[PDB]
C-alpha cells in the first residue's frame, strides 16, 4: 500500500 | 555516575529548583532558588551536563535556555561566594564552571561540588522564596544537610533509550527499521507539544491526495519541532524529541505516516496524529520505518 | 499509451503550449496558445492526465494550477467550438472533458480527440500569437495536419521512475533502503528548488550541534517543497519531487543528511546540500537510507 | 558515526  | 542529559535541579528540603534569574545571558547572572510547575517546560530551570574527559564525575552545567554555565564567583572556597551564569564552553579547563556530581548519603540526590574550591551548592538557610540565594558553602560528601542535596530530575533521552521505547511497543511491525538522527532530546509534555503544533499551521491544514496528505503533516511537524527546538535554546549538543513513523494496517493494504513522543517516565512511546492533534497508544498501524 | 502524469502540452507547428488564460479557474475560461519558457515552471500551462478506468487511452486533463479541466463547450461536434477551463473531477463521466489520446502519424506528437464530439484540439489557423484560439475541429487520427498535433512534454516521474534513477547511482551504500511516500511527482528546474530553498529561511539558519544540524536543514528543505507545493497548486493526485538521504563517507566515520533532485531527462539523481543551497554530483557521501 |  501506499502511505496516505 | 550521573549521564550525559538535561535536568531539571530540585532541592531536597523544599520545592525549590535551580533558576538562571530571568534566563539573562549576562555574565554575573544570580542562579537562586524558584518554585516550579512540574510537566511543564521549566524554562530558565534545565541544565545540560556535558561529562569532562579523564576527571572522575565532572561537568559542565550550561543552562539550556541562555547557553550560560554555572560559575562560582571567582572559584573562591569562602562561604556565600556567589554561584552565577557565565560565558564558557561545554569542555572548559576554568574550574569556576566545573562540578564533581555525585550521589548523597541518601543515595537518590546529589551534592554538587565545585572541582576548584570543593565547596558545595548550596540553597542558603533553606530559603524556599523565589530568589534565595544559592551559594558555595563549606560542606562534606556524606553529610545529611539538605541544603546541599539536589535532585536531577531527568528531563532528555539518549538515543539508546529511545530505541527502546520504541522495540517494547507492540505495534511495531516484523520489518521495521528504525534511523536516529541525534544523541540526546529533550522530552516534550505533551502541553508543549501540542502548543508546537497549535502554533504550525498544521490545524489549519487539509488533507490532499498526493500534495498534501499524512507524510507531508508527519515531516512538517517534524520540522516545526525542529524549528522551535532552535529557536527557542540558545544551549547546543540536544535535540527535541520528536519521530516520523511510516506503517502498514493488519491486512496489509494500507499504509501512514504519524509522528511519536515519549511518555512522562521516559519508557514508552506514544502515537502523535498530526492530521488532528490526538494522541493515541495504537494508531491502527504498525511501524516499518521510523527516523528521530 | 501516454502515462499517468503531468505534461507541458507544445503544438507541432509553432512554439505555442495549451495554457489555461490568466490561470482563471472561472468556468469557461478560455484555453488558448501561448509561447513559454523552457527550463522554468510555466505556471498556467501544466496538465495533469489522468486515465479513466475501462476506457482505453482516455484522459482528464486538469490544469495543475487552477484545478479546473479542459472542456469542449456544450459537447458540440461543430468546427470552432470552445475549449475551456472547467469545474469537475479525475473520473468524471461528463463527456465534454473526457480525452482520447494517442500517438499522431508522425509516431512522437499526439493527437488529442474529444470522447464525445471526435473532433480534435486545434491550434486555429496554426496561430502562434498569445492568446490565439485552441478550438474542437474535425480531423482524423492518421493526417499531417500540424494544428491538431501536440507534443506530450512529460515533467513527472512516476515512484517507479525515482527508484530508478537513485538505483543507477553510483554513490549509493551496499545497505541502502528507500522509503517512498507518494505515487507521481512534478520534477523541478534547479531554478525553482532554489527559489524554494531561498523563500524557506534556510540560507540564514547557522549549523548547531544536534539542534539544528545535517539533519534539521535537510528536513526543514522537504518541508518547504511539501508546503510549497499544497500552497502553489489547486490539482490533487500528485507531490513535488524533494528527497532527504542518510549518508556514510568511505572511511565509515562520519555520516549526514542531504537533500536529493532529478536531472531534466528525469535519469539521474543530484544532490542539494542544504546548509549552502549547492548542487552536487558527489556530496562525499554514500546514501544508506532515502525518503522521498 | 552520527548524522551530523
Ligand atoms: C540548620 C543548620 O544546618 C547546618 O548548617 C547549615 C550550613 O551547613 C554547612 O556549613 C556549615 C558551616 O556554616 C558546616 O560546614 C556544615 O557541615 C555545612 O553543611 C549551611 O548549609 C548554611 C547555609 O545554607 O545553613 C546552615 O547554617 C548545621 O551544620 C547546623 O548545625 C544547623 O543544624
Ligand atoms: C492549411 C490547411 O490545413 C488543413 O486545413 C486546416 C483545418 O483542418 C482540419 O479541418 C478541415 C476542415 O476545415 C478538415 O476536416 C481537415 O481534415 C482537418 O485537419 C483546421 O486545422 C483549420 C483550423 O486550424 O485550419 C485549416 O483550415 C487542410 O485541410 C487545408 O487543405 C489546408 O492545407
Ligand atoms: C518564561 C516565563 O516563565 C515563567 O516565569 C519565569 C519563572 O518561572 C518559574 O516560576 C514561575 C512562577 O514565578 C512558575 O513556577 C514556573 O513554572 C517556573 O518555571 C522563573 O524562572 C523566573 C525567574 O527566572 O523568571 C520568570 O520569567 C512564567 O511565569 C512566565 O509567564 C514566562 O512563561
Ligand atoms: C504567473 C505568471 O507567469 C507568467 O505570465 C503568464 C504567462 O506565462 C507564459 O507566458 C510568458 C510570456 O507572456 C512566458 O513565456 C512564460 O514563460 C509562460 O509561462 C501566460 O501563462 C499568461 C496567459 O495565461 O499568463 C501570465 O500570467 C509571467 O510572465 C508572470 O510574471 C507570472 O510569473
Ligand atoms: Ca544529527
Ligand atoms: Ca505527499
Ligand atoms: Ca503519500
Ligand atoms: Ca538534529
Ligand atoms: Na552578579
Ligand atoms: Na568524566
Ligand atoms: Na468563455
Ligand atoms: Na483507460
Amino acid at each position: 500500500p501506499v502511505v496516505r | 555516575s550521573l549521564r550525559r542529559g538535561i535536568y531539571h535541579i530540585e532541592n531536597a528540603g523544599v520545592p525549590s529548583a535551580i533558576d538562571l534569574k530571568d534566563g539573562s545571558s549576562s555574565d554575573g547572572t544570580p542562579i537562586v532558588g524558584w518554585q516550579f510547575t512540574p510537566d511543564t517546560i521549566n524554562w530558565h530551570q534545565l541544565w545540560l551536563a556535558e561529562p569532562i574527559p579523564n576527571v572522575a564525575d565532572t561537568f559542565t552545567l550550561c543552562n539550556l535556555f541562555s547557553g550560560t554555565y554555572m560559575d562560582l564567583y571567582n572559584g573562591s572556597s569562602e562561604a556565600g561566594t556567589a554561584v552565577n551564569g557565565w560565558q564558557g564552553t561545554a569542555f572548559t579547563t576554568n574550574p569556576h564552571q566545573l562540578w564533581t556530581i555525585k550521589k548523597s548519603s541518601d543515595g537518590t540526590s546529589y551534592k554538587i561540588q565545585n572541582y576548584g574550591s570543593k565547596t558545595f551548592v548550596d540553597l542558603v538557610n533553606g530559603d524556599s522564596s523565589d530568589g534565595a540565594k544559592i551559594a558555595g558553602w563549606t560542606g562534606t560528601w556524606d553529610e545529611g544537610n539538605p541544603h546541599q542535596k539536589w535532585y536531577f530530575n531527568r528531563m532528555s533521552v539518549s538515543s539508546a533509550e529511545a530505541q527502546a521505547a520504541i522495540a517494547r511497543n507492540p505495534h511495531i511491525h516484523g520489518t521495521y527499521r528504525g534511523y536516529i538522527l541525534d544523541g540526546e532530546y529533550l522530552v516534550l509534555p505533551n502541553a508543549t507539544f501540542t502548543q508546537i503544533w497549535k502554533d504550525s499551521g498544521l490545524p489549519g491544514s487539509k488533507w490532499r491526495e498526493q500534495i498534501y496528505d499524512a507524510d507531508d503533516f508527519a515531516i512538517a511537524m517534524k520540522a516545526a519541532v525542529g524549528k522551535w527546538g532552535a529557536d527557542s535554546w540558545k544551549a547546543n549538543g540536544f535535540a527535541i524529541f520528536c519521530g516520523v513513523m511510516l506503517g502498514v494496517n493488519k491486512a496489509g493494504d494500507a499504509a501512514a505516516a504519524y509522528n511519536f513522543t515519549l511518555t512522562k517516565d521516559h519508557a514508552d512511546i506514544v502515537f502523535f496524529e498530526p492530521q488532528n492533534g490526538g494522541y493515541l497508544n495504537d494508531i491502527g498501524y504498525d511501524s516499518y520505518m521510523a527516523f528521530y
